[PDB]
C-alpha cells in the first residue's frame, strides 16, 4: 500500500511536497507513538499514526514543526526533525542538542545578543556607506 | 535571511522560543536576569519573519527584534 | 491592489504552482524564478500607481472632451 | 562574421536592385495602389481632397519579395544546428581573423574571394547612396546612369 | 463460462453452445473484448436511435427523423470525421492493450486500483455487460423492424404496427 | 536569477520573482547599492542629471519636429482664432474607415495640440515650418552635447 | 513643408545622439 | 406587475438579501472548519477527502474564473474598442458576430409549448416571459416575452463569472481555513486574525475571515 | 474498491493517483503524443508539434481576423497565414530564449551518473543537480526542438492554408 | 519614397520590432547567472 | 459613505495609532486624556468597518438611483 511500513496511514494529499523537495531540500520528522492515534496532517487531512516508529516527509521545516507541536498534544515528545539535501545529506535540526530550545541546556552560547537595550542602537546617519 | 537580535532587557520568560514556528530561537544560560537564561538566535537561516517571537515578548520595548533582510526560499516560506 | 492584501494571493499562487507542476505537456516548461505574490510595500505602490494613472487619465479625458464638445 | 554576412547580403542586394530595375523597365511591377477597402486604413498614405492616396501596389509586391528573403534569413537564424554557416558566434568560437586592408588574392570560391566581393559590394552600395543623395536622382536612375542605359531600356 | 464477470441469475455461465469450454484464455479475452465493444456500441446506438427519432436539433432540422434514412443524408464529410475519430479512439485502445496488467474490456486501467475486486465492482461490471447485451438485442430489433416495416421505433409504436 | 540587480547582492540571491520587481524599484536608490561610496554617488547623480537634461531636450526637439512636419503651424499663423493646431499625425492599423474619416485633418488623421506650443512659439517669433526644424536640429545638437 | 533631405539629416543626427546615449548608458554601468 | 417601483424594489432587495446570506453561509462554514472540525471524527469521509485535494479544486476554479472573466469582460472590451475604432461590423452584436443563447431559447420554446403538450391540463404558460401574448393592465405592461439575444449572452456569462469568483474566494477561505503551505498551523490562529506577520513575503489576510471580507466585496460586485 | 490512492505509494507527494492522472487511457494517450512518444529525436518532436500547432493556429486568424470574408478571399487567407507564421516566430523566439536561459548540457542521462559516481565537487547546477534526463533537457536538444517547431509550424500553416482554400473552392 | 510613407515604415517598426528585441534582451539579461 | 470606506480599506493601523499618539499628547497637555486609553481600531475591525461602509455606500447609491428612476418614470 505504502512505500515504507513506518509511514503514517495517510491516503495522500495534493498538498505535499513538490519538485522543490527533490532538488533543493526536504524535511523528515520521525517519532514513536504508543497508540495508532488519528492526527491531522500539516498539509492535507487526517492520517493515522503507527503504534511504533512513524516517519513523515515534508517540504518545509515549519510544516514538520507544526506536526511536532501537534504531537505534543498526544503526549509525544521524542519527535525529531531532519533536513535532507538533494542527496541523502541528513542533518538533525529541531532537537539540536537533544534538549528542546525552550529548556536551557549547558553548552549553548548566545547568538545575536546585544549588551544594551533598543535605545542604544546607533543612529542610521552614522551607518552610511559601509 | 532575516536578522534577529536579542537585547539584555531579556527576562528569560521563554515565550519567544516557544512561539517560533521554525525553531530559530533557543534559551541559553545567562547571568543578567533572575531566570538565569537569555534567548538566542543561532538558526536565523530558518527565520521566516512572521514576528511571532516579538508578539510574545513581555518586556517594554521588546528584547527580541526581527530585522527583515534578504529573502530566501526558506525565509519566503515557499513549499515549492 | 489596495483593498485585497497579500497572503490571499500567495496561497492562490501556490495553487497555480501546483497546477502547473502537476499537468502534462506543461511540465516540460518550468520557471527559473519562483512565482510569489507581490510584497506588501510593492502592492501598495502598484495600487497607488493604478489609482493615480486612472485618476489622471480619466480627468484629462473628461476636461479635454468636455471643453471641446461644449465650446465648439 | 558580421562583415561577411553583410557582404553576402550586399551582393545579393545588388542582384536584387538589378532585378528591380529590369522589372520596372520591362512592364512588370504592378500598377496602381493598394485597395483600402480590402486591406484596411493602414494602407492609406494621405487624403488630399476627397481621394485616398494608398501605398503603391508595386511597393507592396517588392515588400512581399523582401519578406520572402527575410523569412528565409530568419529560418536560417533559428536553424543554427543545421546550417553550414551560422549567423552568430557560439560561446567559445572566436571571430575569424580580420582580413586586413587587402584580403589575400585567392581566386575562386574561397573565403578571401567572398570577403573581397562583399566588401566591394558594400562599398558600391555606399557610393550609390552617396551619389543619389548628392546629385538628387532616384537610386534606379543612378544605377541606370552607371550602366550607360542598359538597365532602364 | 469461467470465473469471469458477467454471470447473472437467469442463466449462470451462459454457454449453451460451448464456445468457451474449449477456448484458451487468449480467445476468451478476445470474446470478452468483442462482447463489451458490441454492448457499448449498441447502447450508444439505441440511445441515438430513440433521441434522433424525437429530437434532431443539428443540421438545421432536416435529416429525417427515421434512422437508416438520415444515414444517407449526413454530408458524408461529417461521416468521415466520425470514422476518423472512432479510428483514433481504437488506435488508442490498441495502445492501451499492451500496457502491463491489461484486462480485456478495461480501457480505464482499473486494474491499477482494483486489486482483490469486491462484489460491488463485479456486480457493476455485470450490470454494464447485461445492459450492453440488452442493447445489442434492442438495436438488432430496431434495425430489422425499420428495414421490414419502414417506420421508426416511436413511429411504429405510436401507430400500432405491432 | 542572478546578475540583474548588479547593485544589490541581497536581491540577486532571491530565488523568487520578487528580485525582478525590486530590481526595478531600487535602481535609482544609489545610496543603498552594494559597494557604495559618496564620491561615486555624486558622480553617478551628476551623469544621470546630464542624461535627464538630454532627455528633456530630445523631447522638446521631437515636439518641434512633429509640429514642423505633420502640424499646420503655417496655416495657423494666418488664422489663429479659427484654425485648430495639430500636434502630430496618426498611423494606427486598427482604425476603421469611420475613425480615419473622423480623425482626418487636412492630409492625414492627426491629433489636435493641447500643449499650447503653437501660441508659445508664435509669440517668441516663429513663422515658418523651417524655423521649427532649425529648433529641433539645435535641440538634438544640445542633447548630444549633454550626453 | 519640409523636404526629404531635411528629415533625413535630422534622422541621421538623431542616430548620432542615440550612439551618444548608449555610451552614456553603458558608462553608467550595467 | 404594473407597479414598476414595487417590482424593481422587491427583486433588488431579495437578491441583495440572498447574496448576503450566501456569504454568511460561506463564513460560517469557514468558522465550523476552524473551530468545530474534528480531524479524528472525519477520517477519510467527504470533508477529509475535500481538504486532501483542495489544491486541485482551487486551481481549477481559478482557471475557470480566469477563462470566464477573460471571455465575458474581454468581449465587452472588444465591443467597446471596435465601436471606438469605427468598426461596427467587428462587434459581438446581433448585426455582427452573433452569440445567440440557443440553449436558453430552446428552453423558452419548450415552456411556451408546454400547455397542451407536456402540461396538457394547463391553459397557459407558467410565465409570459417564456413567450406568448403581451399582458397589459390599464395600458401598462404586466408581463411580456423576454427576448434573449447576444446582449443577454454576454451579461449572463458576466453573472456566471462573478458568481464563480465569489465562490472561489469563499471556497478558498473555507478549505484553507485550517492550514496551508504558508501557515501549516492556521487553525491555531483562529477564524478571525489579521495575519501571521510580514514574513514569508507578507502574510496579510490569510484568515478565513479575510476571505469573507473579500467575498463580500465580490458579492457586492456580482449582485 | 477505491479509485484514488497515493501516487506511487508515497503519501507525502503533492499528487494523487486518480482515474485521470494514472489511467491506462491517460498513459497511452500521453505516450502517443509527440512530446512523450518513444523513438523520436527532439527535432522530430519539435517538427510534429509545430506542424499541428501551425495547422490549428491558422484557423482563428483566418476566420476571425481583421480581413475576414464570408466568401473565400485570397487576401483573407494570406492575412491569416502571415499572422499564424508571425505568431509561430514569436513562439520560436520564446522557445529559443527559454532554452538559452534554462539548460547548460549537451548530452544528458550521463552527466548525472558521472557526478553520482565520479563526484561533483564543482560549482554545481551543471555537473550536479540537472533536472530531467530527457534529450529535450539539453542546450542542443532544446535548440533542435525549437528549430523543428519553427520549420514544422511554417509547413503546417502552409498545408492548412492549402486545405482551407481547397475546401472553400471545391466544396 | 515620399515623406508620407515614413509613418507606415516606422510605426510598425518601432511599436512591434523594438518591443520584441527589447524583451529578448531584457529577459536574457535578467535571467543570467554568475 | 462609499468614499469614506476607502479610508479604512486603503490605510493601516500604525498611522492612525501614531496620530492618536499626538492627539493624546494634546489631551494630556490639557489634562483631559481619558482613563480608557484611546487605541486605533484593530486590523480586523478596520477591515470590517471598511467593508461595511463600502457595502452601505454602494447599496445605498444603487437604492436611491433605482428608486428615484423607477418612481419618476
Ligand atoms: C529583411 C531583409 C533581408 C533580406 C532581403 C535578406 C536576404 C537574404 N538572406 Mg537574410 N537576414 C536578415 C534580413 C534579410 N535577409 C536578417 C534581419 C537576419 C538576421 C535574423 C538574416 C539572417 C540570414 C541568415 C542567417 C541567412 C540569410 C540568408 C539570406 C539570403 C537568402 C536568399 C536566397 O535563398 O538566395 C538564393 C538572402 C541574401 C541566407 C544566405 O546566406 O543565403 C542563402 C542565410 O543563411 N539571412
Ligand atoms: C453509435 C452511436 C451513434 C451514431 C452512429 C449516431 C449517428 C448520428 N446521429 Mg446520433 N446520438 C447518439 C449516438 C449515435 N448517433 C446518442 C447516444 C445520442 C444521445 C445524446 C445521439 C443524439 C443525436 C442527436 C440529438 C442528433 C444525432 C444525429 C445523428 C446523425 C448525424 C450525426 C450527428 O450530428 O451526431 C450527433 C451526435 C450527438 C450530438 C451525440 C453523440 C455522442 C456520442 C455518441 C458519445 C461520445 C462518443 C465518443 C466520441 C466516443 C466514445 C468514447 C469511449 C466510449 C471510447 C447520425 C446519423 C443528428 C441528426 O441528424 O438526427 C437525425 C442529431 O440532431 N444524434
Ligand atoms: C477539432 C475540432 C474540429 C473542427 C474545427 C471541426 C470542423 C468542422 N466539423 Mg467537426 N467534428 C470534430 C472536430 C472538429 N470539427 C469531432 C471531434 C467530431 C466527432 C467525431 C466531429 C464531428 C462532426 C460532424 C458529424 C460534422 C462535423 C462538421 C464540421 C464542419 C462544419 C462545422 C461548422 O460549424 O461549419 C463551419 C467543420 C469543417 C459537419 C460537416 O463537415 O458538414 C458539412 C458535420 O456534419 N464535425
Ligand atoms: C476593474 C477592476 C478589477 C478587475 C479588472 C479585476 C480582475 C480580476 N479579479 Mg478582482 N478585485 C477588484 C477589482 C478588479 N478585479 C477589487 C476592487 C477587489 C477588492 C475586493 C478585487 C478582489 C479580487 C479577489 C479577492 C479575487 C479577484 C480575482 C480577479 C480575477 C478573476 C479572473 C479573471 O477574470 O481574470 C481575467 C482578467 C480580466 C477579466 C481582466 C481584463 C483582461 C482583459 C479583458 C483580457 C486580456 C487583455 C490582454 C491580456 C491585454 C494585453 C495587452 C497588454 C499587455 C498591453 C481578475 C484578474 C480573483 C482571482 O485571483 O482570479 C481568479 C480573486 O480571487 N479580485
Ligand atoms: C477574451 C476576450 C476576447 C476575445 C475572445 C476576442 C476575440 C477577437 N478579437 Mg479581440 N480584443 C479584446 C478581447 C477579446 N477579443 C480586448 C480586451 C481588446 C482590447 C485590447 C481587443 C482588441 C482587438 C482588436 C484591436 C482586434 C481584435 C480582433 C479579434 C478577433 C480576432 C482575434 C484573433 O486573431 O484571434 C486569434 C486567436 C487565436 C490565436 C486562438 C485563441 C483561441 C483558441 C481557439 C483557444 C482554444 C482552446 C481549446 C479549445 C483548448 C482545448 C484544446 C483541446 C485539444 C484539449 C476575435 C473575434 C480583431 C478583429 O478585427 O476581429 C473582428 C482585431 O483587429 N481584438
Ligand atoms: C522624445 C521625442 C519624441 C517622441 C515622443 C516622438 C513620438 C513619435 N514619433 Mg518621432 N521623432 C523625434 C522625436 C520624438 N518622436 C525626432 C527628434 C525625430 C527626428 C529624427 C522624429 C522623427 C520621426 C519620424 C520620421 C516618425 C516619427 C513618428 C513618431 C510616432 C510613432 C513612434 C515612432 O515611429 O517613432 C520613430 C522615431 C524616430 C525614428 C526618431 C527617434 C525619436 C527620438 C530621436 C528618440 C527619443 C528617445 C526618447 C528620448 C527616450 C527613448 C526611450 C527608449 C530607451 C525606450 C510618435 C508619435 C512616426 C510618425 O509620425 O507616425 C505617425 C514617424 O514616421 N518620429
Ligand atoms: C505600435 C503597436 C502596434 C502596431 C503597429 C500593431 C499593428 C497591427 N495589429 Mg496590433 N496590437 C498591439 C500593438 C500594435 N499592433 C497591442 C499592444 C495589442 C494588444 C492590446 C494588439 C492587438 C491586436 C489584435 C487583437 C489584432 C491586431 C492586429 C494588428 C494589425 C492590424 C490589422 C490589419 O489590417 O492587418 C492585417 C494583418 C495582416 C494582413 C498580417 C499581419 C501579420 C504580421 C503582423 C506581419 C508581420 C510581418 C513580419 C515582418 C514577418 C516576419 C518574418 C516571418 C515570416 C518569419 C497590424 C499588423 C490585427 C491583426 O491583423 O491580427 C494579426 C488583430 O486581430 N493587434
Ligand atoms: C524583391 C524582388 C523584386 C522583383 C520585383 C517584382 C517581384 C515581386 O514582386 O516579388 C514578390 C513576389 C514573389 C517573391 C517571391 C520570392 C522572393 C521567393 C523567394 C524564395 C526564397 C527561397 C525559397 C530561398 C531559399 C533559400 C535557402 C534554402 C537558403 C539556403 C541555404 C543554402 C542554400 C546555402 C543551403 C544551406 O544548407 C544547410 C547546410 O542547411 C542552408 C542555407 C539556409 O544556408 C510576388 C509578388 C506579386 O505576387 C504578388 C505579391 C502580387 C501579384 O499581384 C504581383 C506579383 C506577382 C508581383
Ligand atoms: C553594411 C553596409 C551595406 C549593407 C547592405 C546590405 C546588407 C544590402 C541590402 C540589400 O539587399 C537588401 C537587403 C535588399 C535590396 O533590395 C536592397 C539592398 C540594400 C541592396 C554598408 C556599410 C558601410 C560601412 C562603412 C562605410 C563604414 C565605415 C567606417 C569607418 C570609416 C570607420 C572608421 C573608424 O573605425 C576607424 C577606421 C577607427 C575608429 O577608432 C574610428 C572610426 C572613425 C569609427
Ligand atoms: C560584388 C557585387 C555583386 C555580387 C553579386 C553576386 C556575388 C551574386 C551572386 C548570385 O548568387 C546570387 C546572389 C543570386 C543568383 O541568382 C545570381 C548570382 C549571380 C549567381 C557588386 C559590387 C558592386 C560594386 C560597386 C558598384 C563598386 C563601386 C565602387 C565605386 C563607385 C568606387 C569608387 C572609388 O574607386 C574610385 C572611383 C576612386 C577611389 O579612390 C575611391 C572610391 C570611392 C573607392
Ligand atoms: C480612521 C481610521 C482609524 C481610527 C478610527 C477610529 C479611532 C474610530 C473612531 C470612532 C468614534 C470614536 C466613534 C464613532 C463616531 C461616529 C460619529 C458614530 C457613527 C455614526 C452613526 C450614525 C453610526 C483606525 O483605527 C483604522 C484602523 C485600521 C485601518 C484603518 C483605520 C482608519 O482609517
Amino acid at each position: 500500500k505504502l512505500k515504507q511500513s513506518d509511514f503514517p496511514k495517510f491516503e495522500g494529499s495534493t498538498g505535499g511536497w513538490l519538485s522543490a523537495a527533490k532538488n533543493e531540500e526536504k524535511y523528515v520528522i520521525i517519532w514513536t507513538s504508543k497508540d495508532a492515534s488519528l492526527f491531522e496532517m500539516p498539509t492535507g487531512g487526517t492520517a493515522k499514526m503507527n503504534a511504533g516508529n512513524n516517519v513523515a516527509y515534508f517540504a518545509r521545516k515549519e510544516q514538520c514543526l507544526a506536526l511536532g507541536s501537534q504531537l505534543r498534544g498526544f503526549k509525544i515528545t521524542n519527535y525529531k526533525i531532519f533536513r535532507i539535501y538533494p542527496p541523502l545529506d541528513i542533518t538533525l535540526l529541531h532537537p539540536f542538542d537533544g534538549v528542546f530550545p525552550e529548556k536551557v541546556n549547558q553548552g549553548r552560547s548566545p547568538v545575536g545578543k546585544r549588551d544594551a537595550s533598543i535605545g542604544g542602537n546607533p543612529n542610521p546617519a552614522s551607518l552610511k556607506f559601509q | 535571511s532575516h536578522t534577529v537580535k536579542i537585547y539584555d532587557t531579556c527576562i528569560g520568560c521563554t515565550q519567544c522560543v516557544r512561539a517560533c514556528p521554525t525553531d530559530v530561537l533557543e534559551m541559553v544560560p545567562w547571568d543578567g536576569c533572575k531566570a538565569g537564561q537569555i534567548a538566542s538566535a543561532p538558526r536565523t537561516e530558518d527565520c521566516v519573519g512572521c514576528k511571532r517571537c516579538e508578539t510574545a515578548c513581555p518586556t517594554d520595548f521588546l528584547s527580541v527584534r526581527v530585522y527583515l533582510g534578504g529573502e530566501t526560499t526558506r525565509s519566503l516560506g515557499l513549499a515549492y | 491592489f489596495l483593498i485585497s492584501w497579500r497572503g490571499y494571493w500567495q496561497e492562490l499562487i501556490e495553487t497555480i504552482v501546483w497546477a502547473h507542476e502537476r499537468t502534462p505537456l506543461a511540465n516540460l516548461v518550468r520557471w527559473k524564478d519562483k512565482p510569489v505574490a507581490l510584497s506588501i510595500v510593492q502592492a501598495r505602490l502598484v495600487g497607488l500607481a493604478h489609482f493615480t494613472i486612472g485618476y489622471v487619465l480619466t480627468y484629462a479625458a473628461f476636461v479635454i472632451a468636455s471643453t471641446i464638445g461644449k465650446l465648439g | 562574421k558580421a562583415e561577411r554576412w553583410n557582404g553576402r547580403h550586399a551582393m545579393f542586394g545588388w542582384i536584387v536592385l538589378l532585378a528591380t530595375g529590369y522589372a520596372q523597365a520591362h512592364g512588370l511591377l504592378p500598377e496602381g495602389g493598394m485597395d483600402a477597402k480590402e486591406w484596411g486604413t493602414w494602407v492609406i498614405v494621405s487624403t488630399t481632397n476627397g481621394e485616398q492616396v494608398t501605398i503603391p501596389a508595386a511597393r507592396a509586391a517588392i515588400a512581399i519579395g523582401h519578406l520572402h528573403f527575410g523569412a528565409v534569413g530568419v529560418f536560417a537564424a533559428y536553424s543554427k544546428n543545421s546550417v553550414k554557416d551560422r549567423l552568430l558566434l557560439e560561446p567559445g568560437e572566436k571571430d575569424e581573423a580580420p582580413a586586413g586592408l587587402f584580403p589575400a588574392l585567392r581566386p575562386g570560391l574561397t573565403k578571401e574571394a567572398e570577403m573581397l566581393n562583399g566588401r566591394v559590394a558594400m562599398l558600391g552600395l555606399v557610393a550609390l547612396v552617396a551619389v543619389s543623395a548628392a546629385t538628387g536622382q532616384d537610386i534606379l536612375s543612378v544605377i541606370d546612369q552607371g550602366l550607360g542605359g542598359l538597365l532602364l531600356k | 463460462l469461467d470465473g469471469m464477470i458477467g454471470s447473472s441469475a437467469p442463466f449462470k455461465n451462459f454457454d449453451p453452445l460451448g464456445f468457451a469450454a474449449k477456448a484458451d484464455q487468449k480467445t476468451l479475452n478476445k470474446y470478452r473484448e468483442s462482447e463489451l465493444k458490441h454492448g457499448r456500441v449498441a447502447m450508444l446506438a439505441v440511445l441515438g436511435w430513440i433521441v434522433q427519432e424525437f429530437w434532431h436539433p443539428l443540421y438545421d432540422g432536416k435529416l429525417s427523423s427515421n434512422p437508416l434514412k438520415a444515414l444517407t443524408e449526413v454530408p458524408l464529410i461529417g461521416w468521415a470525421q466520425i470514422f476518423v475519430a472512432i479510428n483514433v479512439i481504437e488506435y488508442l485502445q490498441n495502445k492501451i492493450k499492451e500496457l502491463p496488467g491489461y484486462r480485456p474490456g478495461d480501457y480505464l486501467g482499473t486494474w491499477e486500483w482494483v486489486e482483490q475486486s469486491d462484489e460491488g465492482w463485479d456486480s457493476y461490471q455485470t450490470k454494464e455487460l447485461n445492459n450492453g447485451r440488452l442493447a445489442m438485442v434492442a438495436i438488432a430489433g430496431l434495425i430489422v423492424q425499420d428495414l421490414i416495416t419502414g417506420q421508426a421505433a416511436l413511429e411504429q409504436i405510436t401507430a400500432g404496427n405491432t | 536569477v542572478y546578475k540583474f540587480p548588479k547593485f544589490s547582492k541581497a536581491l540577486a540571491e532571491d530565488p523568487s520573482t520578487r528580485r525582478i520587481w525590486y530590481g526595478i524599484a531600487t535602481a535609482h536608490d544609489f545610496e543603498s547599492h552594494d559597494a557604495m561610496t559618496e564620491s561615486k554617488l555624486y558622480q553617478k547623480i551628476f551623469a544621470s542629471h546630464f542624461g535627464h537634461i538630454a532627455i528633456i531636450f530630445l523631447w522638446t526637439a521631437g515636439n518641434l519636429f512633429h509640429v514642423a512636419w505633420q502640424g499646420n503651424f503655417e496655416a495657423w499663423i494666418l488664422n489663429p482664432l479659427k484654425v485648430r493646431p495639430i500636434a502630430h499625425a496618426i498611423w494606427d492599423p486598427h482604425f476603421g474607415q469611420a475613425a480615419y474619416k473622423a480623425f482626418l485633418k487636412t492630409s492625414s488623421p492627426a491629433n489636435l495640440a493641447l500643449s499650447g506650443v503653437y501660441e508659445w512659439w508664435y509669440t517668441i517669433g516663429m513663422r515658418t515650418n523651417n524655423d521649427l526644424y532649425q529648433g529641433s536640429f539645435f535641440l538634438i545638437l544640445l542633447s548630444s552635447l549633454l550626453l | 513643408m519640409i523636404y526629404d533631405s531635411q528629415v533625413y539629416i535630422a534622422l541621421v543626427i538623431a542616430v548620432v545622439a542615440s550612439v551618444l546615449a548608449i555610451r552614456l548608458g553603458a558608462t553608467l554601468y550595467n | 406587475a404594473i407597479d414598476y417601483p414595487t417590482q424593481l424594489s422587491l427583486f433588488t432587495h431579495h437578491v441583495w438579501i440572498g447574496g448576503f446570506c450566501i456569504v454568511g453561509g460561506a463564513a460560517h462554514g469557514a468558522i465550523f472548519f476552524v473551530r468545530d472540525y474534528n480531524a479524528a471524527n472525519n477520517y477519510n469521509n467527504l470533508i477529509d477527502r475535500v481538504i486532501r485535494h483542495r489544491d486541485a479544486i482551487i486551481s481549477h476554479l481559478n482557471w475557470v474564473c480566469i477563462f470566464l472573466g477573460c471571455h465575458s469582460f474581454g468581449l465587452y472590451v472588444h465591443n467597446d474598442t471596435m465601436r471606438a475604432l469605427g468598426r461596427s461590423q467587428d462587434l459581438f452584436s446581433d448585426n455582427a458576430i452573433a452569440l445567440k443563447p440557443i440553449f436558453a431559447q430552446f428552453i423558452q420554446n419548450l415552456h411556451t409549448l408546454a400547455p397542451g403538450s407536456t402540461a396538457p391540463n394547463a391553459l397557459t404558460t407558467v410565465s409570459y416571459a417564456f413567450g406568448g401574448d403581451v399582458i397589459s393592465v390599464g395600458s401598462k405592461i404586466a408581463m411580456m416575452p423576454i427576448s434573449l439575444g447576444t446582449a443577454d449572452f454576454l451579461v449572463h456569462h458576466i453573472h456566471a463569472f462573478t458568481i464563480h469568483v465569489t465562490v472561489l474566494i469563499l471556497l478558498k477561505g473555507v478549505l484553507y481555513s485550517r492550514n496551508s503551505r504558508l501557515i501549516p498551523d492556521k487553525a491555531n490562529l483562529g477564524f478571525r486574525f489579521p495575519c501571521d506577520g510580514p514574513g514569508r513575503g507578507g502574510t496579510c489576510q490569510v484568515s478565513a475571515w479575510d476571505h469573507v471580507f473579500l467575498g463580500l466585496f465580490w458579492m457586492y460586485n456580482s449582485i | 474498491v477505491s479509485f484514488i490512492k497515493p501516487y506511487r505509494q508515497d503519501p507525502f507527494v503533492g499528487h494523487l493517483a486518480t482515474p485521470i492522472t494514472t489511467s491506462a487511457f491517460t498513459r497511452a494517450y500521453l505516450k502517443v503524443l509527440p512530446a512523450y512518444r518513444p523513438g523520436l529525436t527532439p527535432l522530430s518532436r519539435g517538427a510534429e508539434i509545430g506542424f499541428t500547432h501551425g495547422y490549428f493556429l491558422i484557423g482563428p486568424f483566418y476566420t476571425y481576423g481583421p480581413l475576414r470574408s464570408v466568401e473565400f478571399s485570397l487576401t483573407s487567407l494570406a492575412a491569416g497565414l502571415l499572422a499564424a507564421i508571425t505568431l509561430l516566430l514569436i513562439l520560436t523566439v520564446g522557445l529559443s530564449i527559454y532554452g538559452q536561459v534554462t539548460y547548460d548540457v549537451y548530452d544528458n542521462a550521463l552527466i548525472v551518473k558521472l557526478v553520482r559516481q565520479m563526484v561533483g565537487s564543482e560549482r554545481t547546477q551543471d555537473l550536479p543537480q540537472i533536472k530531467g534526463t530527457s534529450e529535450l533537457d539539453t542546450v542542443l536538444g532544446w535548440q533542435k526542438f525549437s528549430e523543428g517547431f519553427f520549420s514544422g509550424g511554417l509547413i503546417g500553416s502552409i498545408v492548412a492554408a492549402v486545405g482551407i482554400a481547397l475546401y472553400s473552392t471545391y466544396l | 519614397m515620399s515623406l508620407d510613407l515614413l509613418p507606415s515604415f516606422f510605426v510598425p517598426l518601432v511599436g512591434l520590432v523594438l518591443p520584441l528585441f527589447s524583451i529578448i534582451g531584457l529577459f536574457l539579461y535578467i535571467e543570467k547567472e554568475n | 459613505i462609499w468614499a469614506f470606506s476607502l479610508m479604512f480599506l486603503f490605510s493601516g493601523r500604525g498611522y492612525w495609532q501614531e496620530l492618536i499618539e499626538s492627539i493624546v499628547w494634546a489631551h494630556n497637555k490639557l489634562k483631559v486624556a481619558p482613563s480608557i486609553q484611546p487605541r486605533a481600531l484593530s486590523i480586523t475591525q478596520g477591515r470590517a468597518v471598511g467593508v461595511a461602509h463600502y457595502l452601505l455606500g454602494g447599496i445605498g447609491t444603487t437604492w436611491a438611483f433605482f428608486l428615484a428612476r423607477i418612481i419618476s418614470v
